[PDB]
């Protein structure tokens, strides 16, 4: 099984917890906003890409070296 | 009489490389001239060699460069050497121009070598632009497209001239084949002008870092500057080695490893790094023609330094205010370079314009003012 | 050590011959030495290290 | 531009070939060829690589001739001028999955899978980008991303919507050397292989650079001694002035 | 610029009390930071000499002044190539920084500028 | 403006006596340690301001501009970006 | 002393030796570009089967 799966999960719960929370909160908001009607006829549709990038960037910083060490 | 003086041919060599009387106090910034000569020699040797393996036809050009990388013995080295030395050529040429501006090499009696030098600089730009197109990667094509479209700005005849340059209605095979021929030629023209500016200089002799006459204290060019030039040759070769062997693509744009595709437009079309300041100057002016004129003027304005520098003293070694102004000018030129590669977005739009204004105001306002004031301070200050 | 100067250095013909012979020796030995050094720092990585499997 | 439009920048992974004195791991290269052959070659060509290029890098002469001989290539016409096929030779280039661009796009919902011979040089990031992209398909696109039809979300790709679906899953390849074929292992191997494909001179280049660095360093040191030696009469010069 | 211009402008400043009060101290600091005295130069040694006018002025120097100028230039060149500064007696003290050349160049230029004027005279 | 050896165009020189020693008689690296430390420190100290002032100013300018640009293209900077265009 | 001269000529000679070794390497590697490239050397040793060819 893929070593990356575990390392990414560990880094999310640990050193990247703040970023994990931001992404989570973001998704909650956006999904709820999509649930509401007349969302399709809004000007601005919020995404979670920014928060996702912050999280992924963080995970990668805490994982890259560990992952390549076990391949 | 010694043969090297008696024989007319040897005596010409002698007068330039051996008995040539030089100031005894040239510092390491006088070594860029020989490094530029070394770059020119490397570019000729590697360039002529690439020409033996490169095919100028648009159907084969990109593939011929891959063939050089992959199939030709040491082709990788010759290709990377040629490509990286083009970057070093501009580092050295900017250093050489920087030295000349700081030490007032453009003042009388050296206006002519300076002015011929400004033309050498233009030929280098043209040479390097055409050479870049020859790869016929995405940046090659799109760079040629946008740079050649600047000529469309010339009123009345502009469009006709662009079609004439291209040999066609877009950048394609005819353009590529003609740029090959001219790219081969232009370095020889550049070598002739480089030789002319030296011959022009030989009437006054080299300036020196104090800006005083050296007629009182001369040194033969050889052995003293011969062996001093070796140090920078080996320092240069070390820097060359680190790029060519260990990071050959650090100075390159990845998009040039994608074959030219007239349909797909790359994300960001930027020139090679050494042309970026001129590109920033062009973007600063909103008008198309205005932008082109400004870009050319940014180079041609160097020709007025002999006039706008009003100092009674040659060069900046002893001029604290001029040294500060020069520092700001150089750093602004580097900022322009950086703004040449950012996206056309806030807040870099306004910043680019301010840097462009600072660039021109150095020649037109600040240098004439500062040089006038320092004249007065030296006179009153020493009474 | 005067002897060494007199034999190898005094005549430029001899000095240039010495330099070129030394360059020959250097070139051959340096080649061999770097080859071995390169193989030790890149041990088990190169084709010659895995070739034996095939 | 927005970060989305740029793509997330890939992590710096410690590749075996990173390091001034480091070659590729050829065992990884060989494994990576097997990933190319069993996964990527379905859609992506490797047109600049000939069978002969694998020899003495990843495979012996015999293995590579075997690979070449399994395929049919266009021969010179026969004596009646009819087209003929021949078995492949080491000089032949590895053949592509599609005869032209149009066929490639038709098979990939309009997207054209690029040739991979240069892709490691042709993208910012190189090996790291290829590794990040192959391994970086999230289970679910970040909430609020609208993918165009036939696009897949991948943050490393600029814009986020990539026409290539996730293709590496645990055990799509069975490595012949017994290495566990995990998504990450396969991505590392194929990314190494593609890096080699883009720059096959890499190993030789770095060795010659080591020789150059050493010689040029010594020459630089000596040139400094010699300069100082020859200049000492000028540096050491002394004056006595008696006004006349 | 001409030495004439520099000298005239400086005299306008030294006349105006206000101007001199603010300019003289600045110019003295400027000259201290300029640092030419640290190479044993006098100010006048630094004036560009490759001009017909300045060559003429240098030819008009008294032999003594001329020989000493050559020494200061040679000495400074040696400090420059050595990357050393003058020490002790080689440093130019403010009292030794005399305008030995300014009178000669002002005379040369006076004649050259009169010549230009008179080449443009119109009988009335 | 410059002649050649023997007629270089120097004003007449008289009364400067110049002394030097053979390269073989001198230690080429005499006082190198002192120079490499004290002389280089002196020369660098005297030129430091002329480099530091412009570099620090233009680096600060670039830093401010790049940080603003980055911020304008976030969610948070949407409104300020809309006005800036 | 002869020791004294010899030492400085050892430095000059070493520099000449590395310059010679470096030049030889540079010349040899660089000119080799003009020897048959890899693709030419491949389109060279033609292999033919013999099973296909009948007697006579
Ligand atoms: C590219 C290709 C590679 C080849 C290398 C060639 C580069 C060599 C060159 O021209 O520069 C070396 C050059 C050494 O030349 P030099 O002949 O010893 O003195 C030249 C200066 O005029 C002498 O200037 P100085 O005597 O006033 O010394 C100034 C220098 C100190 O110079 C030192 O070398 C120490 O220190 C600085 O200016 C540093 C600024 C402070 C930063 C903190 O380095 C500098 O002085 C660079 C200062 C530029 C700012
Ligand atoms: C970056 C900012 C550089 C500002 C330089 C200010 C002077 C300084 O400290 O430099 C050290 C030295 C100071 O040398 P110096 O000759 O003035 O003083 C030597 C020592 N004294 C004063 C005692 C005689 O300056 C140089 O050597 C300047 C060379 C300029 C090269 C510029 C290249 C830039 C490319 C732009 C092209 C258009
Ligand atoms: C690049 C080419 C390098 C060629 C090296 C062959 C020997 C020449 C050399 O290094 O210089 C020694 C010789 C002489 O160096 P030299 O001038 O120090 O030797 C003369 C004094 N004796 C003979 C007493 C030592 O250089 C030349 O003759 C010119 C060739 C330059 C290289
Ligand atoms: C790269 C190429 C560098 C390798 C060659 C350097 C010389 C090799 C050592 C030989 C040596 O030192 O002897 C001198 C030869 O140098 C010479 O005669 C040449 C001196 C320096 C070599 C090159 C000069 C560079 C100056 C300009 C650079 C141009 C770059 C543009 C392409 C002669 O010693 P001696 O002649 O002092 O007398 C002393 C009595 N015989
Ligand atoms: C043209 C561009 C000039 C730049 C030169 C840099 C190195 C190019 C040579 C290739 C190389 O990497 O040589 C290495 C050794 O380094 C070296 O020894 C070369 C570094 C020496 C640099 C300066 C010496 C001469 C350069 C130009 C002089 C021109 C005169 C004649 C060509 C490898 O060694 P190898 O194993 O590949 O070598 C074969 C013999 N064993
Ligand atoms: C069945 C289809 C398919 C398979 C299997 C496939 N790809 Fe792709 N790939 C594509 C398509 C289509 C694109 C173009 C995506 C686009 O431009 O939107 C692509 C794009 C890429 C890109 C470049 C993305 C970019 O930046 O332009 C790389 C690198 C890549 N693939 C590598 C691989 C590797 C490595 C494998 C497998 C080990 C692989 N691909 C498997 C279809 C495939
Ligand atoms: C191929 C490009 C060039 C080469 C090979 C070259 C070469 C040289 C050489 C060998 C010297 C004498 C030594 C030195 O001062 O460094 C020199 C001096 C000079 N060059 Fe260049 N040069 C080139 C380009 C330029 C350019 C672009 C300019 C000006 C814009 C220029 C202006 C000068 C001036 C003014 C001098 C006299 C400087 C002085 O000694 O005070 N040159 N050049
Ligand atoms: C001042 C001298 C020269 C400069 C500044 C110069 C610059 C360049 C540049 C920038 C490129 C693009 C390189 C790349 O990214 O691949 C190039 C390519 C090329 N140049 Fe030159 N060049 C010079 C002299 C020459 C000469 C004399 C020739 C003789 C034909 C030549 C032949 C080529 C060829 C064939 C290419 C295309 C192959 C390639 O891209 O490597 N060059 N040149
Ligand atoms: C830098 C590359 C090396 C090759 C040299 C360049 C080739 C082209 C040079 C010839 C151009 C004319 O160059 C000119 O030649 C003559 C004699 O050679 C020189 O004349 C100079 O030296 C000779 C003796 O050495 C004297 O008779 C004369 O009084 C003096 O001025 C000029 O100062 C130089 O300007
Ligand atoms: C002014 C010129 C005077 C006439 C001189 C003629 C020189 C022409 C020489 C070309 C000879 C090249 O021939 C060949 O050189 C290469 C390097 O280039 C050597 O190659 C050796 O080192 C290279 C790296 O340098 C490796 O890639 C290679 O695996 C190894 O075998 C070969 O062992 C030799 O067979």
């Amino acid at each position: 099984p893929d070593p990356a799966i575990a390392l990414h999960e560990a880094a999310a719960e640990g050193p990247c917890h703040d970023f994990k929370h931001h992404f989570d909160e973001c998704v909650e908001r956006v999904t709820k906003a999509q649930e509401a009607e007349d969302y399709d006829h809004a000007e601005y549709k919020e995404d979670c890409v920014e928060e996702f990038f912050h999280l992924q960037h963080c995970i990668n910083d805490n994982t890259a070296d560990k992952l390549f060490r076990v391949l | 009489m010694a043969l090297r003086k008696k024989n007319s041919l040897l005596n010409m060599a002698n007068s330039y490389v051996l008995d040539s009387p030089q100031p005894s106090n040239l510092n390491y910034f006088w070594n860029f001239g020989s490094l530029l000569a070394l770059c020119l020699v490397i570019q000729l040797a590697t360039g002529i060699t690439l020409a033996m393996h490169y095919t100028s036809h648009a159907s084969l050009a990109f593939d011929s460069v891959e063939h050089i990388m992959r199939d030709v013995n040491f082709g990788w080295f010759i290709r990377y050497a040629h490509a990286n030395t083009a970057s070093f050529f501009f580092i050295c040429i900017y250093a050489h121009m920087g030295r000349n501006i700081y030490y007032g090499s453009y003042k009388t009696p050296r206006v002519l070598p300076w002015s011929i030098g400004v033309i050498i600089f233009l030929l280098l730009i043209i040479t390097a632009f055409m050479g870049y197109v020859l790869v016929f990667g995405q940046m090659s094509l799109w760079g040629a497209t946008v740079i050649c479209n600047l000529v469309s700005a010339i009123p009345w005849l502009g469009e006709d001239i662009v079609h004439f340059l291209w040999g066609g209605f877009s950048v394609g095979n005819p353009t590529l084949q003609r740029f090959f021929a001219l790219h081969y030629l232009m370095p020889f023209v550049l070598a002739v002008f480089a030789l002319l500016h030296l011959i022009a200089l030989h009437t006054a002799g080299s300036s020196n870092p104090l800006g005083i006459t050296s007629n009182v204290d001369k040194l033969s060019m050889h052995p003293y500057y011969s062996f001093k030039d070796l140090i920078t040759v080996f320092a240069f070769l070390l820097m060359f080695t680190l790029f060519v062997f260990f990071s050959p693509d650090k100075l390159g744009h990845p998009d040039n490893y994608i074959p030219a595709n007239p349909m797909v437009t790359p994300a960001s079309i930027v020139p090679e790094w050494y042309l970026l300041p001129f590109y920033a100057i062009l973007r600063a002016i909103p008008d198309k023609l205005g932008g082109v004129i400004a870009m050319v003027a940014a180079i041609l304005i160097l020709l007025i330094l002999p006039i706008v520098d009003r100092s009674i003293i040659r060069g900046n070694a002893f001029k604290p205010i001029s040294k500060l102004l020069f520092g700001f000018f150089i750093c602004n030129f580097l900022l322009l370079g950086v703004l040449g590669q950012v996206h056309i977005e806030p807040p870099f739009i306004v910043l680019g314009q301010i840097c462009t204004i600072f660039y021109f105001s150095y020649f037109l306002i600040l240098l004439p003012m500062v040089s006038t004031i320092e004249n007065i301070f030296f006179y009153i200050g020493s009474l | 050590a005067t002897t060494f100067y007199n034999v190898f250095v005094k005549r430029n013909s001899a000095f240039v011959a010495t330099i070129l012979a030394s360059a020959f020796v250097f070139d051959m030995t340096f080649e061999t030495a770097i080859d071995n050094f390169w193989d030790r720092i890149n041990a088990g990585k190169q084709w010659k290290d895995i070739r034996h499997k095939y | 531009m927005t970060a989305a439009e740029h793509g997330l920048h890939p992590a710096e992974y410690p590749w075996p070939q990173n390091g001034m004195l480091s070659t590729f791991d050829h065992a990884s290269l060989r494994r990576g060829y097997q990933v190319y052959k069993e996964v990527c070659a379905a859609c992506h060509s490797l047109d600049r690589i000939a069978w002969r290029n694998l020899v003495g890098v990843t495979h012996t002469t015999d293995e590579a001739k075997a690979f070449a001989e399994e395929l049919e290539y266009d021969d010179e016409p026969d004596d009646e001028g009819n087209p003929r096929k021949r078995p492949g030779k080491l000089a032949d280039y590895i053949p592509g999955p599609y005869p032209n661009e149009q066929a490639a796009r038709a098979a990939n919902q309009g997207a054209l899978p690029p040739d991979l011979s240069l892709i490691a040089k042709a993208r910012h990031g190189g090996a790291d980008y290829i590794f990040a992209l192959l391994t970086g398909y999230p289970d679910e696109p970040p909430a609020g991303v609208v993918l165009a039809p036939g696009m897949n979300y991948n943050p490393y790709f600029p814009g986020g919507g990539i026409g290539m679906a996730r293709t590496l899953f645990d055990g799509v390849v069975e490595y012949e050397d017994g290495t566990p074929a995990t998504t990450s292992q396969m991505a590392k191997d194929v990314a190494a292989f593609l890096t080699w494909a883009a720059e096959p001179e890499h190993d030789e280049r770095k060795k010659l650079g080591l020789k150059a660095i050493i010689v040029i360093s010594a020459m630089l040191g000596l040139s400094v001694y010699i300069k100082k030696f020859k200049w000492s009469p000028i540096k050491n010069r002394k004056f006595i002035y008696n006004p006349p | 610029a001409s030495i004439t211009s520099v000298v005239k402008t400086s005299e306008l400043i030294l006349k105006s009390p206000l101007l001199s009060k603010i300019v003289v101290p600045l110019a003295k600091t400027y000259v201290k930071f300029s640092g030419y005295r640290q190479l044993g130069f006098k100010m006048n040694d630094l004036i560009i000499e490759e001009t017909p006018n300045m060559q003429l002025a240098l030819r008009r120097l008294p032999p003594t002044e001329s020989y000493d100028r050559v020494y200061r230039l040679i000495r400074a060149t040696q400090f420059s190539l050595s990357h050393k500064l003058a020490t002790g007696n080689d440093i130019t003290k403010p009292e030794e920084d005399d305008h030995y050349l300014i009178p000669y160049i002002l005379d040369v230029e006076a004649e050259a500028f009169e010549k230009d004027a008179l080449d443009n005279l119109e009988v009335v | 403006y410059m002649g050649w050896w023997g007629h270089m165009g120097s004003p007449p020189q008289k009364g400067i006596a110049g002394y030097t020693i053979s390269p073989f008689a001198a230690r080429p690296f005499a006082g190198v340690v002192h120079a490499a430390i004290f002389n280089t420190f002196r020369r660098t100290k005297n030129q430091a301001l002329f480099v530091i002032l412009p570099v620090s100013f233009f680096y600060y300018v670039w830093t401010q501009a790049s940080e603003k640009n980055e911020w304008l293209y976030t969610k948070a900077g949407r409104h300020e970006l809309a006005k800036a265009l | 002393t002869d020791a004294n001269r010899l030492f400085s000529y050892f430095m000059i000679g070493s520099f000449g030796m590395l310059s010679a070794a470096g030049a030889k390497a540079t010349v040899q590697d660089f000119l080799s570009n003009m020897s048959a490239s890899a693709d030419v050397l491949a389109m060279a040793k033609v292999e033919v089967k013999l099973g296909a060819i009948p007697l006579g």
